[PDB]
RNA sequence: GAAAUUGUUGAAAGGGAAGGGCAUUUGAUCAGACA
RNA sequence: GGAAUACUGCCAGCUGGGACUGAGGACUGCGACGUAAGUCAAGGAUGCUGGCAUAAUGGUUAUAUGCCGCCCGUCUUGAAACACGGACCAAGGAGUCUAACGUCUAUGCGAGUGUUUGGGUGUAAAACCCAUACGCGUAAUGAAAGUGAACGUAGGUUGGGGCCUCGCAAGAGGUGCACAAUCGACCGAUCCUGAUGUCUUCGGAUGGAUUUGAGUAAGAGCAUAGCUGUUGGGACCCGAAAG
RNA sequence: AAAUAUGUAAGAAGUCCUUGUUACUUAAUUGAACGUGGACAUUUGAAUGAAGAGCUUUUAGUGGGCCAUUUUUGGUAAGCAGAACUGGCGAUGCGGGAUGAACCGAACGUAGAGUUAAGGUGCCGGAAUACACGCUCAUCAGACACCACAAAAGGUGUUAG
RNA sequence: GCCCUGAAAAUGGAUGGCGCUCAAGCGUGUUACCUAUACUCUACCGUCAGGGUUGAUAUGAUGCCCUGACGAGUAGGCAGG
RNA sequence: GUGGCCUAUCGAUCCUUUAGUCCCUCGGAAUUUGAGGCUAGAGGUGCCAGAAAAGUUACCACAGGGAUAACUGGCUUGUG
């Protein structure tokens, strides 16, 4: 009769999609990322900056 | 006192309110202006395959 | 604004209900209505369409066709449905002995079938035996053999017959349907 | 007066092709047409006889009829708001056989081959032909191959 | 009844269903048949062909009781006898009780073979037969008498 | 004046038909005139049949 | 132009619909740009659209999906049964995109909330307008007409 | 004993027409529930 | 060389202020929080409290203010028109009936159908009852003389609802009315072939033909009534110059 | 020798293996046409869509049109005359162009809230006498599509090149 | 490029008016803001479509109820009053 | 090879006339003339889907038309 929005509504929102609870609770919004250390060829910043 | 003489405005359109319609093909289509050679002929080769399958 | 692809609030086309007041028409309606929703036998959706038919879609069945009907292999011992009037027919001088239901029987129809053995019963009748039409086998009657048919599509080379109220040699046989007066159709 | 003629407006449509004129070679007489067959029509100016209006130059059809130097074709042609049939005996010299579905029946062929093919082991053959897709990921090495920068150029007559 | 007529729906809309441009005016086309052969000559071409002309030859003073001659096939000439008396003369098929048959008296002219009647033999009077009609009555064991 | 496709009809009322209009609403009174006729001719005849 | 259009069940202003990009959809997007703004979804925008606008098409009749049995008792023979699960088919084009892309009802939209960002939309995006390809721009589009 | 039209009395408005639609102020007037 | 910040994007991160709405009316569904019992923001508002109980709210009406509003009807591509009718009010004022018909629908009976020209009878223009005919239908086709509808389960083929068998189902097989397409058979007309027999010119068997018919092939019609449409009638209403 | 338009095809009424009928056809069981029986199921033969598809009867009004973009004929030209495709007006209100049958936006059951279109935000008049870089001074400045007009030729006016 | 000369019509007069000069003018760029019978959500009326429900002991199975979509209109057609 | 290399070169009903078939009818029954039918052409309608047709009105009439001319006004400006 009603129709209840998801993502403002939090028992519907648990109603579907029961992988909401693990998600919020390990914040996976907020994922850090594994730091790298590649770095770009001489070609590459040459040609970047070139006129 | 002169009036239009001809034009085809909104005659397309009228065509489109039910028709563009393609034609209803059938399976055993007429034989209206088939060779008469071939299908006297025809006529007697069905007569000869309906004998022997009636009385297989 | 809706760019509307078919026409809006257009009706189904088909009958829902009897354009009749028969009061026993109706009750019979009602019993096939009821079927038809709570038995999922394609038997008795066919039945309950067929009360809503006009006169003309309800062409008599005879006794004669009812007769061939029942030579088919296997059919010999099935009940007869016909929605609509059976009448008798001389031209057969033999009538097997098969149950027929129909929602009318003419006197000689009724008189044939009986003296043969069978029996005439109604569409109630048939639905308290079998409520999902077991063995059951519907007969209509043919439609395109009504007078007003002949004229359907009237028009050069098409064969159909003209509106006319006298026939002869002075009605519409000159000029337009023979080669020596003018042309042939 | 207006003019209205069997052959009006067809000054071009039936001239022959350059430096084509002449009799027609041999092959247009020994191809062979039954019933059914899907041929084109395309008139030639050469051959009075037999020859097709100018509506039905560029159409395709299906043979209904064979005769001694001619066949029957069936064409469906729109009048009105409806389409009717039209049937036409034309002469071999202004007919083809068409390669719109000669190209079809090899694919047929092809598509039995490779449904045996796999029966025994494979499934899912995916006998469908598809539309052309987006293209998969690459990788583009500059080895030998330094992008060249380009600018606009400025306006000159050289006239 | 004027009650469900639809001059009553049409009160109070000026044209009453004629229209505003072409009106609803005396004769327009003429009156009766006119114009057959000049402007409404595509209606008669169609669904009237055959209809200005003359084909066959006069009769002066035609009458038609001379061609009163009605038919009856055989697939019913067993209904010219009475029901109750129709299944022991079926069922005893034989010469010398073979019903005897007068078309005449019942109102017809001439018999046509069409159907199929049973094996029994008949006697059947008639003014008039067909060559098939005779045939199959003969085949069942049957006589034709003609009468006047 | 023809139009559509329907038979033709021959209606001979070109005259001045109007004024020669006979309906019989006498149809019961004149079976109860012939009625009383015959009973008052068997009267007047005896027993004559 | 119109016919495409409603061959896209795009019938009324601001309706949208997912399309799968091939050589045959592509020809139909050239046909009617001037009248429509497309790009590249992300997957927060394809959440949001089905989880606040979805609805399916079950027995020709608009249906909200408020609950995942619905959703599995009309496209559980693909295997899909979860509202996730429509929407991994969608962002992933999978085998059965055209079985759930067609169930999904064509989207309701509003206008943007914060407006359309020019003067004159009837332009191409290029020129300063707003039909045409937007590629990733859709995004920020969407979201404010959701 | 109706209407057009008119007299008297009472009320109201009126800076080159009058009349109308939506909304509310002011004046006059009025039904409903007091369970 | 190590960071910061800007820009763009994401969060099933948190939280404050404002406006509109409260449809439904026992229970039933999906979930959440809980060891449990149970609870909940989970298939649509409840709890607490005050004033007044009457012209206070509200309705009606007149007026005032803001914005908006050209005279209706008619012909017309186009009317507020410098296009036509209309000063005002009351009453009257225009698709009717009839003969014969098309389509559709309802009703009775059905290879038949129609009692009402007339007779019988009567509580007397009603109601009730009835013989013989006649109309239409049940045979068509030819200008006519005339002839006249089954090789066959009243044919074969393709598609067909329903029913039958098996099967959990999906399906497969069987039978297949109506209807659609097509090839045949039958009857009449036309054009050919011309047997046994002869008032020697009659008779027309048998077998054919890119010919033709408003035909046959287990009948559907008759009667009454209604809307709509047709024609003749004053014919939707009013109107000529004439004869 | 284009562009835009335009014909046909993308399977079950299909493909393949074997062999039955005939008065047609072949030197010839050669071919043609139509069939019996067997093998191949709906990733069954591209995409997208499909308020279902097919079919029949009957009858109203209408048969003076006009306008806009593009193509286009006659004419010096015309709010002129005549064609082509499409969209409109006529038959249609609503927001915008002061005003207007046709232009722009958008098409209408009765209401509430929110957001926009075209067009606008000094005052009339709801909304920034907002922000930013320049140009222009007219003793007849200029000011917004359809649209209610201005040219050839000139100025050490001023600006940039 | 802008401005100016070229540039003459008859009642008094119209960037819509007032008026405006680092504009309230012209070219261009960035934002905020205003409001349609359009879009989004909700209620109510009607229309159409797909469905549920005869089991008595309570009255409309042409009844009651569930679900979805839709609503411009001259000439004209049909339906309910 | 079923007329002209192809794209034009032509004509209903009623009536008349000719050829064919020597067939059908003249209705109380026959013979012979005559007449009427069946099939295929010709004689023509050029306003060419096909009425048989001279003027005048400054003595004039009616139904209508701004669907349409003789004044202004409006658009255009060749011409002036
Ligand atoms: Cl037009
Ligand atoms: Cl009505
Ligand atoms: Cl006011
Ligand atoms: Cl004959
Ligand atoms: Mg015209
Ligand atoms: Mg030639
Ligand atoms: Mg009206
Ligand atoms: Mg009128
Ligand atoms: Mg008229
Ligand atoms: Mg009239
Ligand atoms: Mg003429
Ligand atoms: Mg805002
Ligand atoms: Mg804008
Ligand atoms: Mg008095
Ligand atoms: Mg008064
Ligand atoms: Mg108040
Ligand atoms: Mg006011
Ligand atoms: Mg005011
Ligand atoms: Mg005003
Ligand atoms: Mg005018
Ligand atoms: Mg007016
Ligand atoms: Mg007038
Ligand atoms: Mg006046
Ligand atoms: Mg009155
Ligand atoms: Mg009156
Ligand atoms: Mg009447
Ligand atoms: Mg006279
Ligand atoms: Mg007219
Ligand atoms: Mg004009
Ligand atoms: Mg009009
Ligand atoms: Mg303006
Ligand atoms: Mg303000
Ligand atoms: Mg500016
Ligand atoms: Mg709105
Ligand atoms: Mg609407
Ligand atoms: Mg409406
Ligand atoms: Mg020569
Ligand atoms: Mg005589
Ligand atoms: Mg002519
Ligand atoms: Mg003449
Ligand atoms: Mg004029
Ligand atoms: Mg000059």
């Amino acid at each position: 009769v009603l129709k209840k929005n998801p993502l403002k509504n939090k028992q519907v929102l648990l109603r579907l999609n029961p992988y909401a609870k693990v998600f919020a609770a390990e914040k996976l919004g907020s994922k850090k990322a594994e730091k790298t250390g590649t770095k770009p060829a001489a070609v590459f910043t040459e040609t970047l900056k070139h006129d | 006192a002169k009036s239009k003489n001809h034009t085809a405005h909104n005659q397309t359109r009228k065509a489109h309110r039910n028709g563009i319609k393609k034609p209803k093909t059938y399976k055993y289509p007429s034989l209206k202006g088939v060779d008469p050679k071939f299908r006297r002929n025809h006529k007697h080769a069905l007569h000869g395959t309906a004998k022997a399958l009636a009385a297989a | 604004g809706i760019d509307h692809t078919s026409k809006q609030h257009k009706r189904s086309g088909h009958r829902t209900a009897p354009k009749s007041d028969n009061v026993y028409l109706k009750l019979l309606v009602k019993l096939y209505t009821f079927l038809a929703r709570r038995t999922d036998a394609p038997f008795n959706k066919v039945v309950l369409k067929a009360l809503f038919l006009s006169k003309i879609n309800r062409p008599p069945v005879s006794v004669s066709r009812i007769a061939r009907a029942l030579k088919q292999e296997g059919a010999a011992n099935k009940t007869v449905v016909v929605v609509g009037t059976v009448t008798d027919d001389a031209r057969i001088f033999e009538f097997p002995k098969t149950t027929v239901a129909a929602l009318r029987f003419t006197a000689g129809a009724r008189a044939k079938i009986v003296k043969a053995g069978g029996e005439c019963i109604t569409l109630d009748q048939l639905a308290v035996r079998a409520p999902k039409g077991q063995n059951t086998l519907i007969l209509r009657g043919p439609r395109n053999s009504r007078e007003a048919v002949r004229h359907f599509g009237m028009g050069p080379h098409k064969g159909k017959a003209p509106r006319i109220l006298s026939t002869g040699r002075k009605f519409e046989r000159a000029r337009g349907r023979r080669r020596s007066k003018g042309f042939k159709v | 007066g207006k003019s209205h003629g069997y052959r009006s407006r067809t000054r071009y449509m039936f001239q022959r092709d350059f430096r084509k004129h002449g009799a027609v070679h041999l092959s247009t007489y020994l191809k062979v047409y039954k019933v059914g067959d899907i041929v084109d029509i395309k008139a030639n100016g050469s051959i009075q006889k037999g020859m097709p209006h100018k509506f039905y130059q560029g159409k395709t059809g299906v043979v209904y009829n064979v005769t001694k130097s001619s066949v029957g074709v069936i064409i469906n042609k729109m009048v009105g708001n409806r389409y009717l049939e039209k049937r036409l005996n034309l002469r071999v010299e202004h007919i083809k056989h068409s390669k719109c579905r000669q190209e079809f029946l090899e694919r047929v062929k092809a598509n039995a081959a490779k449904r045996a093919e796999a029966k025994a082991q494979g499934v899912a053959v995916q006998l469908k032909r598809q539309p052309a897709q987006p293209r998969e990921s690459r990788i583009v090495s500059t080895e030998g191959n330094v992008p060249q920068t380009l600018a606009p150029v400025p306006y000159e007559t050289f006239i | 009844p004027s009650r469900f007529t639809k001059t009553r729906k049409h009160r109070g809309h000026v044209s009453a269903g004629k229209g505003r441009i072409g009106k609803h005016r005396k004769h327009p086309g003429g009156r009766g048949m006119a114009g057959g052969q000049h402007h409404h000559r595509i209606n008669m071409d169609k669904y009237h062909p055959g209809y200005f002309g003359k084909v066959g030859m006069r009769y002066f003073h035609k009458q038609q009781a001379h061609f009163w001659k009605p038919v009856l096939n055989l697939d019913k000439l067993w209904t010219l006898i009475p029901e109750d008396k129709r299944d022991q003369y079926l069922k005893s098929a034989s010469k010398e009780t073979a019903p005897v048959i007068d078309t005449l008296a019942a109102g017809y002219g001439k018999i046509l073979g069409k159907g199929r009647i049973p094996n029994v033999p008949v006697i059947v009077k008639a003014r008039f037969v067909s060559k098939l009609a005779e045939e199959k009555i003969r085949a069942a064991g049957g006589v034709v008498e003609l009468i006047a | 004046a023809i139009s559509k496709n329907l038979p033709i009809l021959k209606n001979h009322f070109r005259k001045h038909w109007q004024e020669r209009v006979k309906v019989h609403f006498d149809q019961a009174g004149k079976k109860v005139s012939r009625r009383n006729a015959r009973a008052t001719r068997a009267a007047k005849i005896a027993p004559r049949p | 132009p119109r016919k495409v259009l409603q061959l896209l069940r795009l019938t009324r202003i601001n309706s949208g619909t997912f399309v799968k990009v091939t050589k045959a959809t592509l020809e139909l997007l050239k046909l009617i740009e001037p009248y429509v703004a497309y790009g590249y979804p992300s997957y927060s925008t394809i959440r949001q659209l089905v989880y606040k606008r979805g609805f399916g098409k079950i027995n020709k009749q608009r249906v909200p999906l408020s609950d995942n049995a619905i959703i599995e008792a009309n496209l559980g023979k693909y295997g899909i049964l979860s509202i996730d699960d429509l929407i991994h088919e969608i962002i992933t084009v999978g085998p059965h995109f055209k079985q759930a892309n067609n169930f999904l009802w064509p989207f309701k939209l509003s206008n943007p909330s914060g407006g359309w960002g020019v003067p004159r939309k009837f332009k191409h995006f290029i020129q300063g307008g707003s039909f045409g390809n937007r590629e990733e721009f859709i995004n920020k589009l969407v979201k404010s007409m959701n």
